[PDB]
């Protein structure tokens, strides 16, 4: 699962 | 029964919907468009089938998906990334994820000559670890501290890709007659 | 791999452990007992899997007369998965932590009336110390009972 | 000079630095059109979007080439693509030498479906930049969409010739995809023509070692051979496709036609048994036989040979894998499998054979759940849980049974038991949130749902759920708020009757109905906004897929874009929301807890002021709102064979367009009717509308088409309906009931006729009609 947080 | 086929734009709304149901990591519809219109041979899905939110057609509905891309950040040799993987809970523990993953691994090499593949996976996720470490033989590249939004660490995983190793005929038997293609199925 | 393996407990599967504990050992454990394990005593937790199914667990404490070393506070297995070495693997883990902690003793309080369980510990090299401790266990319903203390020396 | 400095800083992202300058210009020339337009775009980029629109409008009221370009970028930014095209053209007409506008035009024109003009834009850009391959593919595509298949092919072949041995390794994929796209275009033109199909085949063979989409190449090949009539030489291909993915049922079904054994089952079972040997772990070899066989001793060997080793390994979906066989062949299979597993269970010891025991119980629970034997279902699943209480799956199946029995709260509680065993899993969380919404328990649903959402700047996950486009949660919550609305309305009309502290209560109940009616409509309106974004999301891809080199895929996107407002969740939200909009039209014809707003907030403070959706429910034009927000977009895209004619009938009835109501009704009769109770329902409602007092010609069409169906010259319609259309047509009745005001027919005798027709329905379905439609 790739996490798209920034 | 469960069918296994390639992904198309017509699956992404149901892919999104499965993602939202099965994972805390979620993306907007544009991100799925960005995937399926960039690498339209890499992603695969699992649906139900009837013969003679997740509903695509009458009877057919999506129970799993594997969302796949190539690395487009450079400058390394071509590599791939598994963005997401879910299988609705009622259809788990049947070998769906293996079939999706195996197809996607072969796709990444055959189509895009990817020399390796990476992904991220929670530490506590036993089912996901077994699949990648045990079933698929991925090496743990690293640990990534506090990767996910809830603060959980991640294993950075990796697998090298060779075309003949990855062919779907190789894993036909859990534990050996083949189809040579040359005639006949009347013997 | 072996059909039975062990794996860690986290805050996400703490409810598994409580359900295992509530069916196998009714009335003993408070609701807050399991909270304090991940609400943040040095504890050791572990779950037992059979074909990737949670069917047992362990809760063990490190304690610095004796009454020293590693205290087993819970060790439970579902009825139908008993007699498959599973409880023994959980015990061996607690013994292994005793050795890892540089401790030389593992002990456990059992209900004095429970004989079937008492023998199973002694069968694994435990021995009773002293005699029936007066009203040591307190139940959630209020009830009380005499308990017995078993002790095993780890070299 | 100084305006030109500010234009650089826009491209340089120094938006404040740019504005600092433009204010100095407009201080001494506030009528400077160029500066005003650029200011708007800078202010949008921040974005102070209210000032931006005002600066732009002021500029526009005063009527440069660079000004036109800036306006065009702003309009595209605000999704005003049609206006964007006006201003991008105005830049050229007023002497722009920037050739990049033709690419931006083609994007916008493609976006609004105007491919005629896109073709023009594609051509002129291609003439300005022959160097880049993307512009060739781009042009070829625009020709393809304008029917010029041969011109399209020629464009592709011309680049191929120019770059025969010039393709680097970074260009090989793009090249591969453009080859197959050319094959695609040729394939279409060939149709069923044998000579041409032979040339298409020829072309496929030359490209093979440069095409990386092997699956795509092979699927095309197999369809060609079949069209040529070389069915045997197609079977060799379908057998290669099965060897590359032996879990694709579609390839197996096509091979049956390829070898011409589709007819007799003797030849089919001989094949799949031979396939079984090659692919023992795959599904079609062992499943397909089951669909056609009637020879008991032969099939019951296989059904048993199929379902047992799955129960042996303990796969949850075992029943789900054979549910079709049940669904399609209830008579033949369901009393046979019942015994074939029930006796297997009988040979299983729970301590020595745990995995097979518990999952064999899982199957039988689903088995008797399917046959509506609800005690039997509960029996087996109870046995499984008690044996192994650590499987969330068992709590899921159990909670289904109790929902089927109408015990919504109990069902939700059973999931909540299972949820606590596994707080890492979102699926169980979702299913729990879903069941709590079904029992109108919104607070609990929101609480549970919020355990898996980013709640960094909200008290709960509502905002986050709107941000990730979670229609599953939003449609369900909308429908719950609707049920809570209706329930608290009835409790208001019961409080009205009891007049003989009640005034305190009705004041509170009158807040609750407004709150729940508003939030229902609020939530239903979040869905179209998602799907309108889905349309806008295509913008980038008009140019992106050209560079990346995915034309085949881009063409699929366009079809996908043309179907957006017909997809299940958009249609679901539309239909459900219509109930509110319709009733608001019917009804007009005949703060302190602003503290609470924080917990229901779906959009950011800046953008949304109407959090409870008060403006929505108190609009003066409910039917124009339904059109704009839902109906219009659905209508222009929807195919005739999927069109909901009941909806468009009911829509036109409230905007005074009866001619259409007749058309809807007419068309409905052609597909379904003309003996359907709905067809009756609508007809009788339309006839009453024609004459005489009714505030609104159609009678002509009624007598023209359906005189021998109804006694038109005009009586007991309720009786007549029971004669003509049968009493047990539950749905036609309900249709009439909601038009009891405008068409009186003994509304009380209708009501009871409906209640007597409920008996055969399942518990939950009876209760919900009893409670929410009547
Ligand atoms: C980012 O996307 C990478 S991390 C993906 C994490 N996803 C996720 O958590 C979503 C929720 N889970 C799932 O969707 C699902 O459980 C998967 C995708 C993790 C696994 O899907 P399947 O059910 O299809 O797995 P299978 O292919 O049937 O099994 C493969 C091997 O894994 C073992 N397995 C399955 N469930 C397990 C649990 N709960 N615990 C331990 N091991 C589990 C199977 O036994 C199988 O092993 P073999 O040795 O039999 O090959
Ligand atoms: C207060 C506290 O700290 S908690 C107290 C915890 N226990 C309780 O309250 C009761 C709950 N749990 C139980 O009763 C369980 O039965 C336990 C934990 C005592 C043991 O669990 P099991 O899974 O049966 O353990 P295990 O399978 O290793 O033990 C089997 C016994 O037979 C032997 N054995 C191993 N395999 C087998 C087999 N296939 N068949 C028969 N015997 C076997 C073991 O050596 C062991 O010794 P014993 O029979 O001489 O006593
Ligand atoms: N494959 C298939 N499924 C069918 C068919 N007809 C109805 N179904 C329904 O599929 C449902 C399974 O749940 P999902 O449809 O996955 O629910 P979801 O969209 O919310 O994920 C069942 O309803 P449910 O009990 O309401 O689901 P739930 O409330 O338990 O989720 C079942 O009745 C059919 O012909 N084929």
């Amino acid at each position: 699962s790739y996490s798209m947080e920034h | 029964p469960i069918n296994i086929r390639r992904a198309t734009i017509n699956d992404i709304i149901c892919m999104q919907n499965a993602n939202l149901h099965n994972l805390p990591e979620n993306y907007m519809m544009k991100y799925y468009m960005y995937h399926i219109l960039s690498w339209p041979e890499a992603s695969f899905v699992a649906t139900t089938t009837t013969l003679d939110p997740t509903y695509l057609a009458p009877g057919e509905k999506l129970v799993g998906y594997v969302l796949v891309k190539m690395n487009d950040d450079q400058n390394e040799p071509p590599n791939g990334h598994i963005t997401s993987l879910s299988v609705m809970r009622t259809y788990r523990r049947m070998g769906i994820a293996e079939n999706l993953m195996r197809q996607a691994l072969f796709a990444l090499r055959e189509v895009h000559q990817a020399e390796y593949v990476s992904l991220h996976v929670r530490q506590s996720n036993r089912a996901a670890l077994h699949l990648y470490r045990d079933t698929l033989a991925f090496e743990v590249l690293s640990i990534e501290k506090s990767y996910y939004q809830d603060g959980e660490d991640a294993y950075a995983m990796k697998k090298v890709l060779k075309l003949e190793e990855l062919q779907i005929s190789n894993f036909t038997h859990r534990r050996k007659l083949e189809d040579d293609l040359e005639s006949d199925l009347l013997e | 791999r072996d059909i039975c393996t062990l794996d860690n407990v986290y805050a996400n599967n703490l409810g598994m452990l409580t359900k295992l504990a509530h069916v196998t050992v009714p009335n003993l454990y408070q609701d807050a007992f399991f909270s304090a394990l991940f609400a943040e005593d040095v504890h050791f937790t572990q779950m037992a899997y059979y074909s990737e199914i949670p069917v047992g667990g362990l809760v063990a404490k490190l304690v610095p007369l004796s009454l020293k070393g590693i205290q087993i506070e819970f060790l439970g297995v579902l009825p139908n998965y008993r007699h498959k070495s599973i409880g023994s693997k959980l015990l061996k883990f607690a013994e292994d932590k005793c050795s890892e902690c540089h401790q030389h003793n593992v002990f456990v309080y059992l209900p004095a009336v429970d004989d079937l369980t008492k023998q199973w510990f002694i069968a694994h090299g435990f021995e009773q110390v002293g005699e029936t401790v007066n009203n040591f266990i307190k139940g959630v319903n209020g009830d009380e009972q005499d308990a017995i203390l078993l002790k095993k020396h780890i070299s | 000079d100084q305006f030109l400095e500010a234009l650089k800083l826009y491209e340089g992202k120094q938006y404040k630095k740019s504005l600092k300058l433009l204010d100095a210009i407009l201080k001494k020339d506030g009528s400077h059109v160029d500066s005003l337009a650029l200011k708007g775009l800078d202010l949008y980029s921040v974005g102070e979007k209210d000032d931006a629109a005002s600066y732009v409008a002021n500029a526009i009221r005063k009527i440069s080439p660079i000004c036109c370009h800036v306006l065009g970028i702003y309009m595209r930014n605000t999704k005003e693509y049609k206006e964007s095209i006006k201003w991008f053209t105005a830049a050229l007409n007023n002497g722009s030498t920037n050739k990049q506008i033709y690419r931006d035009l083609a994007t916008l024109q493609s976006q609004i479906g105007d491919f005629k003009n896109a073709l023009v834009s594609r051509k002129k850009y291609w003439e300005a930049f022959l160097g880049y391959r993307a512009n060739w593919t781009s042009l070829a595509v625009a020709q393809d969409v304008n029917g010029e298949r041969q011109q399209a092919i020629n464009t592709l072949s011309q680049f191929e010739k120019l770059a025969e041995g010039k393709i680097s390794d970074s260009e090989k994929y793009e090249h591969s995809e453009c080859l197959m796209y050319k094959n695609d275009i040729m394939y279409k033109a060939a149709s069923d023509n044998q000579d041409k199909l032979q040339n298409v085949l020829k072309h496929l063979n030359d490209i093979e070692p440069c095409v990386f989409d092997k699956f795509g190449l092979l699927e095309r090949k197999a369809t060609i051979y079949m069209k040529l009539g070389q069915l045997k030489d197609a079977s060799i291909v379908y057998r290669t496709l099965i060897k590359r993915n032996p879990d694709n049922f579609k390839y197996y079904k096509l091979l049956e036609v390829s070898l011409g054994i589709q007819g007799d089952n003797k030849l089919k079972k001989a094949l799949y048994g031979k396939l079984e040997q090659f692919y023992p772990r795959c599904e079609p070899p062992k499943f397909i036989p089951l669909t056609f066989l009637q020879d008991k001793e032969e099939l019951s060997k296989k059904l048993r040979e199929y379902v047992l080793p799955q129960l042996e390994r303990g796969v949850p979906a075992t029943f789900s894998n054979v549910k079709p066989l049940y669904q399609r062949r209830k008579s033949k299979v369901s009393p046979l499998l019942e015994k074939i597993v029930l006796d297997y269970l009988s040979g299983l010891d729970p301590t020595q054979d745990p995995i097979p025991f518990i999952w064999t119980n899982y199957y039988l629970s689903q088995h008797f759940l399917f046959l509506k034997d609800f005690p039997k279902a509960q029996e087996y699943i109870d046995a499984a849980l008690d044996h192994t209480p650590t499987l969330v799956e068992f709590y899921i199946l159990k909670a289904r049974i109790l929902k089927h029995l109408g015990l919504m709260d109990t069902a939700a509680g059973i999931l909540e038991e299972g949820r606590q065993l596994d707080l890492q899993d979102r699926f169980i969380n979702c299913k729990t949130v879903k069941y709590f919404l079904r029992a109108n328990n919104i607070d609990k649903a929101v609480e549970v749902a919020s355990l898996f959402t980013k709640n960094d700047d909200s008290v709960n996950g509502i905002k986050d759920l709107h941000l990730v486009e979670a229609s599953w949660f939003i449609v369900e919550q909308a429908e719950a708020y609707y049920r809570l609305y209706l329930d608290r309305k009835k409790k208001l009309d019961d409080l009205a009757s009891l007049k003989k502290q009640i005034a305190n209560d009705i004041k509170e109940n009158q807040w609750l109905v407004r709150k729940y009616k508003g939030l229902a409509l609020k939530r239903f309106n979040a869905i179209p906004k998602f799907y309108k974004q889905f349309e806008d999301d295509q913008l980038d891809f008009h140019s992106y897929c050209m560079r990346k080199g995915t034309p085949r895929a881009y063409l699929e996107m366009l079809e996908w874009g043309k179907a957006l407002y017909t997809k299940p969740m958009y249609v679901r939200a539309m239909k459900e929301a219509s109930k509110l909009y319709f009733q608001m039209h019917d009804d007009r014809l005949k703060k302190r807890k602003e503290t609470e707003a924080k917990s229901v907030a779906a959009y950011p403070s800046d953008q949304d002021n109407d959090v409870f959706g008060e403006k929505l429910i108190e609009t003066s034009t409910p039917m124009e709102d339904f059109a704009t927000e839902f109906y219009n977009n659905y209508s222009m895209q929807v195919r005739e064979d999927e069109r909901d004619y009941i909806l468009d009938f009911e829509f036109n009835y409230r905007i005074g367009k009866l001619a259409l109501c007749f058309a809807s009704l007419n068309k409905f009769a052609k597909r379904f009717g003309t003996t359907s109770g709905l067809f009756g329902s609508m007809a009788i409602v339309l006839l009453h509308a024609t004459r005489n007092d009714t505030p609104f010609v159609v009678t002509k069409s009624l007598e023209k088409e359906y005189s021998e169906n109804f006694p038109l010259n005009e009586f007991d319609w309720l009786n007549f309906y029971q004669e003509k259309f049968g009493k047990n047509d539950i749905n036609g009745l309900l249709f009439l009931y909601r038009y009891r005001d405008d068409v009186p027919i003994g509304s009380s005798n209708l009501k009871e006729m409906i209640i007597s027709s409920l008996s055969p329905l399942e518990p939950h379905s009876q209760n919900e009609i009893l409670q929410y439609y009547l």
